[PDB]
RNA sequence: AAAAUG
RNA sequence: GCGGGGUGGAGCAGCCUGGUAGCUCGUCGGGCUCAUAACCCGAAGGUCGUCGGUUCAAAUCCGGCCCCCGCAACCA
RNA sequence: CGCAAGGUUAAAACUCAAAUGAAUUGACGGGGGCCCGCACAAGCGGUGGAGCAUGUGGUUUAAUUCGAAGCAACGCGAAGAACCUUACCUGGCCUUGACAUGCUGAGAACUUUCCAGAGAUGGAUUGGUGCCUUCGGGAACUCAGACACAGGUGCUGCAUGGCUGUCGUCAGCUCGUGUCGUGAGAUGUUGGGUUAAGUCCCGUAACGAGCGCAACCCUUGUCCUUAGUUACCAGCACCUCGGGUGGGCACUCUAAGGAGACUGCCGGUGACAAACCGGAGGAAGGUGGGGAUGACGUCAAGUCAUCAUGGCCCUUACGGCCAGGGCUACACACGUGCUACAAUGGUCGGUACAAAGGGUUGCCAAGCCGCGAGGUGGAGCUAAUCCCAUAAAACCGAUCGUAGUCCGGAUCGCAGUCUGCAACUCGACUGCGUGAAGUCGGAAUCGCUAGUAAUCGUGAAUCAGAAUGUCACGGUGAAUACGUU
């Protein structure tokens, strides 16, 4: 917006583990205000990490998102003439949001029995990086070196 | 673009009704048709007298009319002749009986009904329109008035092609619910076809 | 809105009004069970003498002053193009412009 | 960076 | 008689080295535009000249035939 | 004259009513500078692919009746086409006529229970001869004749009124007096800031004003006063444990009147101005949220078919009445929608919470009979009192295990319910069975910034019946906005 006067609203609501960042990935899962589906089906996802996962849940899922987060954003400008793209560092709180809608749509493409061992699957597999997200996470990390001719 | 009705947007804020009663889903169809079918009727009759104001209560199974005019003395002539063919005229259309109370209206030229009506009147026997538009701007001017406007729409003269003229003077603010501006419309036949007269008066603000 | 039409749609209400009794007594006879089929059939039989403009649904209700056949508003008597007219004069009694 | 005509 | 070929309506790939027929222009329909032209996107339309043989199997390998050429040549 | 290219001097016929210079207002520019808007960007969900609904174009037909045509036509006039509606076709039937006034004659309307006719219509048909009387007569109603007429949804929206769309809810558009210029014109209305705003401040040959902006109106969010039935139940008691009962004016609530929000207070910035950025308090803070409100004008924009109206047109018809048929046709194309392609799902059991509204030519309960749409029944209600009326998504447990399937429902066969004189053309639902395309959709394209998107259900108008459409009400309830190239 041209103005700049539209504020943003804070959204704290956690059940029961009192967090941040869960409530957030709710929302994100959250389709259509289906509110208590999202709720019964991460808990559900979070208590077969919790019992395949030793530790607790929650530094396991903080984990995976320190291995989602792209460090830089490639994005395209046009020269006028040409089709380029530039490499630029992603805002801070961008990365968070890169990282929860990365994950959440790649939880959504495996095709086993739910959604809710899906996204139990890719929070192991971000957990240390041999998932699919971790995947498109560093070819767009690669891309900023393939362009990094432009950069400034 | 189009302009709300000024009389229609200020109903019930300054505004008054016309036809102030009570019915129920039976009897509500039929008293509008007969508010209706009086009016037109009264108006088309007493054309001759300069009537502008028709206003119509209904106590239980009874009717009153109130009759605003600027020439009372047409119908109150020598002593009641004339308003008791009425009555009885409006008991033939109206089912209940009625009562007739005609109030005489001083400064008929602050009256956009009767502006309007003497313009077009006017504007029929071949005069030409800017005069009459002056005349009447300044008439009301002379006393009070706070604003008016008059406007003239149509083949003005006898030209093939029509168009659309308007003097205004003072202020009219549309915009502003307290005040109470008086409106009118009427129509004018010519051989030429219809012209289209609209009287807006503004009177003052209406405070507290 | 030819004034023929009109006049036809009127001796039509006349009609319909005018017999008022046959119909419901002769369908609350048929829709009666113990009636048995000799006063079904005869019922039917009286049903389709008399004139089929008697009937309700053969009755378009119209507006009082134009009589368009739509746009039609039953709680008032007038048309679509008629009751803003009259309501903008005030002379509907309790009408105003809605907000909320 | 493209863009002729009514 | 030398050399080359034959496939959508027209013109080229696919042969070679066996199993997969695509591309361009056209036709049709739809996009873009205030509208037209240009431009973009879909769809139909080719059992591959024919016969036989090889080959597990052929548009593909070999021959018979037919046609097309470049043909020298022929040219009332 | 020149080597050549060519140079220099220099006409006329014919043809047009202009060609031209400078300046002004607007418009425009692949000129420039500031600013704004779901305009991009950042996100969410779609259309375009499939099936069906609905409108339009085209073709056919006896007719597929008219109108609307970029944005600003295409779920549009139409808030309801089986007959009617209806304006079209076929056929039958009338001529001062279905309707108004003016002349003459006969007489009541009414009720006549029949016949022929698809029906308009034509012919019998017991009954009454009326009301009031200057008792002479007269009003009203039905029919017959005669003219002046009546009639038209017939054409012209490029002759009109009225009404409406659009730029656009964008911030502009003008006038008086004064001054400048020979004038068209210009200043006011430019400039520095600031604002959502031609809003405000300061300057300033301008000084003032009007229509716009803002405010007054409606609604939503806090509290107070009055109010307590049919609405409410904190306390007391009874209770058959239902505010059910006695009872209360506590509360919620309902509806009238008021208080409150005004950059008001504090800090900083600011030309010590307008204003901006913070803070406290407060239910609400910076026009709190939404609505109504649409300037001067533009598009010869739309409507003669709602209405009215200047002309023109037909009068045995382009005017009327009646039966059927069509507007729901069908090699195709386009717009707007509904349902899906599934596991954040489909089935089974019991389960908790809404708002709004309609009902005496009406709603239609209880009970009983039906798997079923429904039928008998008759209660209560002119309604905060009775009915419509059981919300749904949501939650818990069980099952299906990703398969064109316990998905998806089109299509079709058989048998039914209901309104309607009548469901073939051509209605809505119900029962059994059959069970399609569809594996998330190319170029392209759309909507949306907070109770918003998305998703779930409910109600009203039109209406005998007919809603995936229109209008309206609540349940759950997000993501994103660094920025103006
Ligand atoms: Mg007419
Ligand atoms: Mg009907
Ligand atoms: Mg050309
Ligand atoms: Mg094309
Ligand atoms: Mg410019
Ligand atoms: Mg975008
Ligand atoms: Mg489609
Ligand atoms: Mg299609
Ligand atoms: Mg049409
Ligand atoms: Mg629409
Ligand atoms: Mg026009
Ligand atoms: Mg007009
Ligand atoms: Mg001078
Ligand atoms: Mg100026
Ligand atoms: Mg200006
Ligand atoms: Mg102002
Ligand atoms: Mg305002
Ligand atoms: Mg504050
Ligand atoms: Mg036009
Ligand atoms: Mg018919
Ligand atoms: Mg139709
Ligand atoms: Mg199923």
């Amino acid at each position: 917006p041209r103005r700049r006067v539209a504020a943003k609203r804070e959204v704290l609501a956690d059940p029961k583990y009192g967090s941040q960042i869960l409530a957030k990935f709710m929302n994100h899962v959250m389709e259509s205000g289906k509110k208590a589906v999202a709720e019964r089906i991460v808990y559900g996802a979070l208590d077969k990490v919790k019992e395949r996962g030793k530790a607790d849940p929650l530094e396991t899922f903080e984990k995976a998102l320190d291995a989602i987060a792209p460090l830089v954003e490639v994005k395209s400008r046009r020269v006028g003439g040409a089709t380029y793209q530039v490499p630029v560092e992603v805002r801070p709180s961008r990365r968070n949001a890169l990282a929860m809608r990365w994950l959440v749509d790649f939880a959504r493409k495996r095709g086993e029995k739910s959604m809710a061992l899906r996204l139990a699957g890719e929070l192991l597999d971000a957990a240390e990086g041999k998932g699919a997200a971790v995947k498109k996470r560093e070819d767009v990390h690669r891309m900023a070196e393939a362009n990094k001719a432009f950069s400034h | 673009g189009q302009k709300v009705h000024p009389n229609g947007i200020r109903l019930g804020i300054v505004k008054e009704h016309t036809s102030v009663w009570y019915a129920d889903r039976k009897n509500y169809a039929d008293y509008l048709f007969a508010d209706l079918k009086v009016r037109e009727y009264l108006q088309d009759k007493l054309k001759s007298a300069s009537v502008s104001r028709i206003d119509i209560h209904r106590p239980a199974q009874t009717a009153r009319i109130t009759i605003h005019t600027a020439r009372p003395g047409i119908v109150i002539g020598k002593k009641g002749e004339d308003v008791e063919k009425l009555r009885q005229d409006l008991t033939k259309q109206m089912g209940v009986p009625v009562h007739i109370n005609i109030e005489e209206i001083r400064k008929p030229e602050l009256d956009a009904m009767l502006v309007a009506q003497s313009v077009a009147q006017q504007l029929e026997r071949r005069v030409m329109f800017r005069r009459a538009m002056k005349r009447a701007v300044q008439n009301a001017m002379r006393i009070g008035a706070k604003g008016i406007k008059i406007q003239v729409s149509g083949r003005l003269g006898g030209a093939e092609i029509a168009r659309t003229e308007w003097y205004r003077e003072g202020r009219v603010p549309l915009h502003t619910l307290r005040a109470d501006i008086d409106y009118a419309t009427y129509e004018a036949h010519t051989t030429y076809g219809v012209i289209g007269v609209k009287v807006w008066i503004f009177k003052g603000e209406v405070i507290g | 809105a030819k004034e023929s039409m009109k006049n036809r749609e009127l001796k039509r209400q006349l009609t319909v009004a005018k017999y008022a009794k046959k119909r419901a007594e002769l369908k609350a006879i048929i829709a009666n069970p113990n009636s048995s089929a000799e006063e079904r059939w005869n019922a039917q039989v009286a049903l389709q003498k008399q004139p089929r403009d008697a009937s309700a649904s053969r009755l378009r209700n119209r507006c009082r002053l134009t009589g368009r056949p739509h746009g039609f508003y039953r709680k008032f008597g007038l048309s679509r193009n008629k009751l803003r007219e009259a309501a903008m004069r005030g002379d509907v009694p309790g009408l105003v412009k809605a907000s909320w």
